[PDB]
C-alpha cells in the first residue's frame, strides 16, 4: 500500500475529542450516548471527590478561556499564513520541474 | 503594646511609598517643562497628559497610604 | 550607500558619493552622520564639517553657515554658505578677526545690534581658532 | 536506531512508521474474547517490542491529526488535556490529601 | 515651489523629520529660500 | 483573603515519579514525514529559521555551528516555562537541578573555551576597558566575583520567574470559592490577566537567555 | 448530525431503574449521615472549645516566656506585670 | 538665541559669517573668491 | 504577639515597592509628554505604548502588594 | 515607654519621604535648565509650570512630614 | 518563634528590592514612547530592544522576590 | 533605656532622607551640563536657576537631617 | 537563636541593591531605545557598549546578592 | 549593651542615605557625557560644572556617612 | 548576643544603600549610549568619561561595602 497524504485530518467534536469515539456509541445508545456518559462521568468525579477542586482548577479554567479566545481570534490568520507558505513551496517545486523539462 | 508597636513600625515602614510618588510627580512635571519648551502651541493637551500623569502617579502614592492606615487602625 | 551632496555657492565637493561618516556642527548639537541616519534637518553653525569616505580618508571642511538635511531615503544634502578646506586658513587671521570682534563688542555700548554682530564675529573667530590650530 | 529488519522496501514500498512491518497479525479488535488469552500471550512483552508498539501508535496518531495538510489545533489541545489527565492521576496523592468535603 | 515656515510645520510628512523646533525650522526655511533663489538666478542668467 | 498553599515541587509523589514531567516536550516536537510540510511543521520551521536569521548577526566564528545548541536551549526553556503554567503539572523549573543543568555546564563550556583560546582577553574582560592604575584592583576583584556568580544568577532567574508565577496563580486560586459567582469571576479574570503576563514573560525570558548565550558564545 | 436511532428496549429500563435506586439510596444515606454529621459536629465543637481554652492558656504561658526572653535579650527593665 | 533675541535675520547672520570667513583667506583665495557683485 | 509583630513589620516593609510603581508610572507618563510634544497627530498610537508601560509598572505595584497580603494573612 | 519607643522609630522611618521631595525638586528644576536653555521667550510660562511641579513634589514631602508627626503626637 | 519571627522580618526587607525593578521598567517603557515618537518606522526593532530591556529589569527584582520567598516559608 | 535605643534607630532611619537630596543634586547639575551644552550664551542665567535648584533640593535634605537631630534631642 | 535569625534579617536587607541594578539596567536599555531611533547603523557597537553597561549594572546587583549570601550561610 | 546594639542598627540605617549620592553621581556624569557629546569645545567649563555637581552630590553622601559614625562612636 | 543580632540588621541595612550606585551606573552608561549614538567620532572621550562615571558611582557602592564590612566584623 502506497501511503497517500489525506487533505483533512480526523473529524473532531468539542474541540479535541475524536469523532470516532462519539460515533462508536451510535449503534447502541445513539447520538446522546457519549454526551450522557461524559456528563455522568464529570458529575461522578466531582461528587465523589475524585476530582479535587483546588486552586489549580481556576487556573485550568483561565487557560481554557484564554485558549478559546486566542484560537478563535487568530486561528484563521495563522492557518492562512501557513497555507500561504505551503503554496509557495508547492509552486516552487512545480516550477522547478517545468523549468527542467523545458 | 507589642501589637501596638507592630502597627506603629508597620505604618512607619509603609509610608515610604510616597517617596516614589514624589519622584513620579517630579518626572512628569519635569518632562512637562521640556515638552512645553518644544512646540508650546500644544499647551492644552500637554497639560491634560501632565494632569493624567499626576492623576496616576499620586494615586498610586495613596495606594501605600491606604495600606498605611490598614496597618494603623483597620488591622 | 549614503548619498552626499555637499555643495556651496563657491565650490562643489561631493555629488551622491558614498561616505562612511560626516560630522556636522549644527545648532542642534555638533552631531555626526552615518548611512541610513535619522530623518531630520538642522541648521549649520560656524565649525569644522569633517568627511570620512569609504576609504577612511579624513578631510576637514570649515564652513561659515548653511543647512543640513537627512531624508528617509539615506540622502544627505549639506549646503553651506562658503565651504573651504581648513588648510588654506590662518590662525593669525582668525585671532585678528577675533580681536577685531572683541573691539566691536567693547565699542558697541548701547548699540545692541552692533553688540550682536560682535558676538557673531566672536563665534566665527573662536570657531576658526580651534579649526586652524587643530 | 535504524529501520526495523522486518521492513522490506520491495514488497511494501517506502517506509511508513505507522504501519506494522512484521507478519500480518489479526488485531485485538476482532478477537472474540475467547482468543484473548492466546492473543495476549502470543504478543511478546520485550522493552523493544513495546517501544516499537508505542512509536507505531504515535505515528498512527500523527497520521490522523497532524500529518494531513489542514491540521488544526485539535491534536495540540488533545495532548494538553491528555498530559493534564495523566499527571493529575500521578499527583493524586497530594491532591486527595486536601479535598473539600469532610464526609462526601 | 517655495513654502513658508507655517506651511512647513503643518506638513503631513514633516513629522518624520526630527529635531524640529521653531528656531531650527525658521532658519532652515529662510536659508532654503535663499538657496532656491540663487539656483533660479543662475539658471535664469544662463538661459538669458 | 482566605488562605494559601505551596509545595507543588515534589518529584516522587507517586511511584511513577515526576521525571516524566521533563519527558513531555518530546511529545510536542514536530516530527516530520512528508516532503511538503504540515501546518505546525511550517510554523515551527519558520520560527526557528527566523531566530537563526536574527542570531546570525551575533554568531561569530567561535560559535560557527553551536547555534543548534543555543536554539535547543531556547526550546527547552520555553517548554519548561509554558508547560509549568498548566494546572496539574509540577513546576519543573522550580527544581534547581533543571536550572543547574541550564546554566552550569554551558557556562563552564564558555569560560574554559575562552580561557584556553584567549586567556589575556578573558582576564581583560574582568577589568573595565581603559581603567587607570588607582582604579584597577577593586574593579578587577568585584568583576571576578561578578563573572563567577553571573551564570548562577541566570539559573536563579529562570527558576524565580516560574516560582513567583506559580505562587501567584496558586494564591489567586486558593482565595476563591466556587459557589460565589462574584468571587469566581474576579478570580478567573485576575488569573487571565496574570496568565497573559506570565505567558509574555516566559517567552521573553527564553528570548533573552538565547540572546545572552549567543553573545557569550560569540566571544 | 446523524439521524436518531432508538435505543434498545433494555438500556433504558436499566438506566432509569438505576436512576431511581440512586435517588432512594441517596436519600437514605444523606439522612443517615445528616444525623451522623449533627451528632459528630456537636461533640467535635465541645472538645474543640475545651482544647482551644487549654491551648489558649498554653499560648499565654509561652508568650510570657517569649516576652521574658525578649527583655533578657534587650536588657531593658522588666515591669511588674511583664 | 542671541541672533533672534536681537531680532537679526539668519540671512544677515549668514553674510556676517561669510565675511569673517573670507577675511581669513589671506594667502591667495581672498580676491578670487570675492567677486563683489 | 511576637509572630504577629513579624507579620506587620514584613507587611510595612512589603509596601516599599509601591514607590517603584510611582517612579515607573511617572517615568512612562512623563516621557509620553515629550514623545507627544512632537507629532501631536500621533496621539492614539503612542498612547497605547504608555498604557502598556503603565500596566507593566502597575503590575510591579501589585507584585509588591502580593507580599503585602502574604505578610498580612498568609505568612 | 515601649509604645512611645515604637512611635519614635515609626516617625523616624516616616521621615524618609523627604527623599521623594529631593528627587522631584532636583528632576524638575534640572529639566527647567534644559527647558530654559532653548526657547527662553516663554521663560515665565515654563517657570510657572515648574513651580507648580515643585509645589506638588514638595507636597508629598510635607505629607510624610505630617505622617511623622501623626505617629508622634496624634495617637 | 523568634527565629521564625526574624525570618518574616528579613522577608519583608527582601521585598524592598522590587521598587528599582519598577523604576527600570518605567525607564525603558517611557523611553520606548520617545523611541517610537522619533522615527516611527523602526517600531518593531525598537519594541524588541525595549522588551529585551524589560526582560532584565523585572528579573533583578525577582532575585529579591525569590529571596523574599526563601525567607517566607523556605528558610 | 529603650527610649535612647529607639532614638538611635530612628535617627539612623531618618538620615536616609538625605539620599533624595543626593539624587536631586546629581540630577540638576547633570541637566545643567545639557543646558550649558545647548545655547551656552545664557550661562549665568542658567547657572542662577541651577543654584536655585540646589537651594531647593539640599535644603530639603538638610531639612531631613534637622529632623534627625530633633529625633535625637526633641523626640 | 537570634544569630542566624538576625542574619536572615540582614540577608533580606542586603539583597535590596539588586533593585537599583534593575533600575540601572532599564536606564541603559531605555537609553538604547532613544539611541537607536537615531543612528541605526551603529547597532552593534552601541549594543556592545550597552551590554557592558548592563554587565556592570547587573554586577552591582550580584554584588549585593553575594553580600546577602555572605550573611545567609557563608559564616 | 542595649545602647551599643541600637547604635549598630541606627548606623546601619544611616548608611542607606549615601545611595542617592550614588544615583546622583551616576546621573551628573551621565549627562556630562551627553553634554560633551554635543558641542565638545566647551569641555573646560563643562567639566568645571560637572565637578561642581560631583562635589555637591558626594558631599551629601559623606554627610550621611559622617552621621553614620556619629551614631557609631560619638553618641 | 544582642550585639551579634544588632550587627546583622545594621550590616543588612548598610547594603540597602548600594541600589543607588546600581541605578547611577546604569544612568552614566545609559547616557553613554545616547551620547555615542550621535557624534560617533568622540568615542574615546565619551567612553573615558563613562569609566570615570562608573569609577565614582561604584566608589559610593564600595563605601556601602566598607560600612557593611565595618558592621559585620569590625564593629
Ligand atoms: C519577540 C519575538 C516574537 C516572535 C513571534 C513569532 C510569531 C508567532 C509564531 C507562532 C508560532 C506558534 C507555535 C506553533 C503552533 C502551531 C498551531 C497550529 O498549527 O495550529 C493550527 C490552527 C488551525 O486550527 P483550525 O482548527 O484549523 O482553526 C481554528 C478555528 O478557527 C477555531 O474555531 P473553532 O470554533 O472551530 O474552534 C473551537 C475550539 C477552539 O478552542 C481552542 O482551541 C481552545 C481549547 C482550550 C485551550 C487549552 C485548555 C486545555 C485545558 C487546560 C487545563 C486543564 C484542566 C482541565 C480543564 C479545565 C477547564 C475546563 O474549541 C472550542 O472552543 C470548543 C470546545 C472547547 C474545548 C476547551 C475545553 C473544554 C472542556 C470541556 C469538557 C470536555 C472534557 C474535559 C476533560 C478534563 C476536564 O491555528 C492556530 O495556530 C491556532 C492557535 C493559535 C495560537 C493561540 C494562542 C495565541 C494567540
Ligand atoms: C485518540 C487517539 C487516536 C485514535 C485513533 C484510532 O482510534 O485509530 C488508530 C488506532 C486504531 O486504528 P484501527 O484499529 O485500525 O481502527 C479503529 C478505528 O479507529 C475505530 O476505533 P475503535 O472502533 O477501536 O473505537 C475508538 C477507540 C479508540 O481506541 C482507544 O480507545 C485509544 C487507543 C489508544 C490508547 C491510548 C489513548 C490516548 C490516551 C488517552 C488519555 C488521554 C485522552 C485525552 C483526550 C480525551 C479527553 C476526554 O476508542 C474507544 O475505545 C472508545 C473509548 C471512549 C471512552 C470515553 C467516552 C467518551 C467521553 C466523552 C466525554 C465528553 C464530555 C463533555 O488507535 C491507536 O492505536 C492509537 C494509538 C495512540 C498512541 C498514543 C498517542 C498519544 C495520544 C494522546 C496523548
Amino acid at each position: 500500500p502506497r501511503p497517500l497524504r489525506p487533505v483533512n485530518p480526523g473529524k473532531v467534536r468539542v474541540g479535541f475529542v475524536p469523532e470516532e469515539w462519539f460515533t462508536f456509541f451510535y449503534n447502541k445508545t445513539g447520538v446522546t450516548g457519549p454526551y450522557v456518559l461524559g456528563a455522568g462521568a464529570l458529575t461522578f468525579l466531582l461528587s465523589k471527590e475524585i476530582y479535587v477542586v483546588e486552586h489549580e482548577f481556576y487556573t485550568g479554567v483561565a487557560i481554557a478561556i484564554m485558549g478559546t479566545y486566542g484560537v478563535k481570534k487568530f486561528g484563521k490568520q495563522i492557518a492562512d499564513y501557513a497555507d500561504k507558505g505551503i503554496g509557495e513551496i508547492e509552486q516552487s517545486f512545480k516550477e522547478y520541474q517545468d523549468s527542467s523539462k523545458i | 503594646d507589642i501589637d501596638s508597636a507592630a502597627k506603629f513600625i508597620g505604618a512607619g515602614a509603609a509610608t515610604v511609598g510616597v517617596a516614589g510618588s514624589g519622584a513620579g510627580i517630579g518626572s512628569v512635571f519635569g518632562s512637562l517643562i521640556i515638552g512645553y519648551a518644544r512646540n508650546p502651541s500644544l499647551k492644552q493637551q500637554l497639560f491634560s497628559y501632565a494632569i493624567l500623569g499626576f492623576a496616576l502617579s499620586e494615586a498610586m502614592g495613596l495606594f501605600c497610604l491606604m495600606m498605611a492606615f490598614l496597618l494603623l487602625f483597620a488591622f | 550607500q549614503m548619498a552626499f551632496t555637499f555643495a556651496a555657492p563657491s565650490q562643489v565637493f561631493y555629488n551622491n558619493a558614498n561616505i562612511r561618516q560626516v560630522d556636522v556642527p549644527s545648532f542642534s548639537g555638533s552631531f555626526g552622520i552615518l548611512p541610513a541616519h535619522v530623518a531630520t534637518l538642522a541648521v549649520l553653525k560656524p565649525g569644522v564639517v569633517t568627511v570620512y569616505q569609504e576609504d577612511g580618508s579624513t578631510k576637514k571642511y570649515f564652513v561659515s553657515s548653511g543647512t543640513v538635511t537627512v531624508n528617509d531615503d539615506s540622502s544627505v544634502q549639506v549646503l553651506a554658505e562658503e565651504a573651504v578646506p581648513v588648510e588654506n586658513l590662518d590662525l593669525q587671521a582668525a585671532r585678528d578677526i577675533l580681536s577685531k570682534a572683541q573691539s566691536d563688542v567693547t565699542s558697541a555700548g548701547a548699540d545692541m545690534l552692533k553688540l550682536a554682530e560682535g558676538q557673531i564675529a566672536v563665534e566665527v573667530g573662536e570657531a576658526l581658532v580651534k579649526a586652524a590650530e587643530g | 536506531g535504524d529501520y526495523p529488519a522486518e521492513y522490506n522496501p520491495k514488497v511494501h514500498g517506502p517506509y511508513d512508521p505507522a504501519r506494522f512491518y512484521g507478519k500480518a497479525d489479526v488485531p485485538l479488535g476482532q478477537v472474540k474474547l475467547g482468543e484473548l488469552s492466546q492473543w495476549l500471550g502470543r504478543r511478546n512483552k520485550n522493552p523493544q517490542a513495546v517501544a516499537a508498539a508505542v512509536s507505531r501508535g504515535w505515528w498512527r496518531w500523527q497520521h490522523k491529526y497532524v500529518l494531513p495538510r489542514k491540521g488544526g489545533i485539535a491534536p495540540y489541545i488533545q495532548l494538553i488535556v491528555g498530559c493534564s489527565i495523566f499527571f493529575y492521576a500521578i499527583n493524586y496523592g497530594k491532591m486527595v490529601a486536601h479535598r473539600q468535603r469532610k464526609y462526601h | 515651489p517655495v513654502f513658508s515656515k507655517n506651511a512647513i510645520e503643518s506638513a503631513d510628512s514633516i513629522a518624520a523629520y526630527d529635531s524640529l523646533d521653531s528656531d531650527v525650522i525658521q532658519s532652515y526655511v529662510e536659508y532654503s529660500l535663499a538657496s532656491l533663489i540663487y539656483y533660479t538666478m543662475k539658471e535664469n542668467a544662463t538661459s538669458e | 483573603m482566605m488562605a494559601s498553599l505551596f509545595s507543588v515541587f515534589d518529584p516522587t509523589s507517586s511511584f511513577l515519579s515526576n521525571w516524566l514531567s521533563m519527558l513531555i516536550p518530546l511529545l510536542f516536537m514536530v516530527m516530520s514525514f512528508w516532503l511538503i510540510p504540515s501546518r505546525p511543521q511550517f510554523l515551527a520551521k519558520s520560527v526557528l529559521m527566523g531566530l537563526n536569521r536574527e542570531m546570525s548577526l551575533l554568531m561569530g566564528p567561535a560559535s560557527f555551528g553551536a547555534n543548534i545548541l543555543v536554539i535547543a536551549l531556547f526550546l527547552f526553556i520555553l517548554f519548561n516555562n509554558f508547560i509549568g503554567l498548566f494546572p496539574y503539572i509540577f513546576t519543573a523549573t522550580s527544581h534547581l537541578a533543571v536550572t543547574l543543568s541550564l546554566a552550569v555546564p554551558l557556562w563552564i563550556s564558555f569560560i574554559l573555551y575562552t580561557w584556553i583560546k584567549e586567556t589575556t582577553n578573558a582576564l581583560a574582560h574582568l577589568v573595565p576597558l581603559g581603567t587607570p592604575a588607582p582604579l584597577m584592583p577593586f574593579m578587577v576583584l568585584m568583576e571576578i566575583i561578578s563573572n563567577m556568580i553571573r551564570p548562577i544568577t541566570l539559573s536563579v532567574r529562570l527558576a524565580a520567574n516560574m516560582i513567583a508565577g506559580h505562587l501567584l496563580l496558586t494564591l489567586l486560586g486558593a482565595q476563591g470559592t466556587l459557589e460565589n459567582l462574584y468571587v469566581t469571576s474576579i478570580v478567573v479574570f485576575s488569573q487571565i490577566i496574570l496568565l497573559m503576563l506570565e505567558f509574555s514573560v516566559a517567552i521573553i525570558q527564553s528570548y533573552v537567555f538565547m540572546t545572552l548565550m549567543t553573545l557569550y558564545a560569540s566571544e | 448530525f446523524a439521524p436518531p436511532v432508538n435505543v434498545s428496549p433494555l438500556i433504558r429500563a436499566g438506566r432509569y431503574g438505576a436512576l431511581v435506586v440512586g435517588i432512594v439510596y441517596g436519600s437514605y444515606r444523606f439522612g443517615s449521615l445528616q444525623k451522623r454529621e449533627n451528632e459528630w459536629r456537636v461533640e467535635e465543637a465541645r472538645r474543640k472549645v475545651i482544647r482551644d481554652a487549654l491551648n489558649a492558656e498554653n499560648k499565654a504561658k509561652a508568650t510570657r516566656e517569649e516576652m521574658l526572653y525578649l527583655a533578657k535579650e534587650t536588657g531593658v527593665k522588666v515591669p511588674e506585670n511583664f | 538665541s542671541g541672533r533672534r533675541g536681537r531680532h537679526v535675520d539668519f540671512g544677515a547672520s549668514v553674510d556676517f559669517e561669510v565675511h569673517m570667513m573670507r577675511r581669513a583667506l589671506k594667502p591667495e583665495l581672498r580676491n578670487e573668491a570675492i567677486k563683489r557683485e
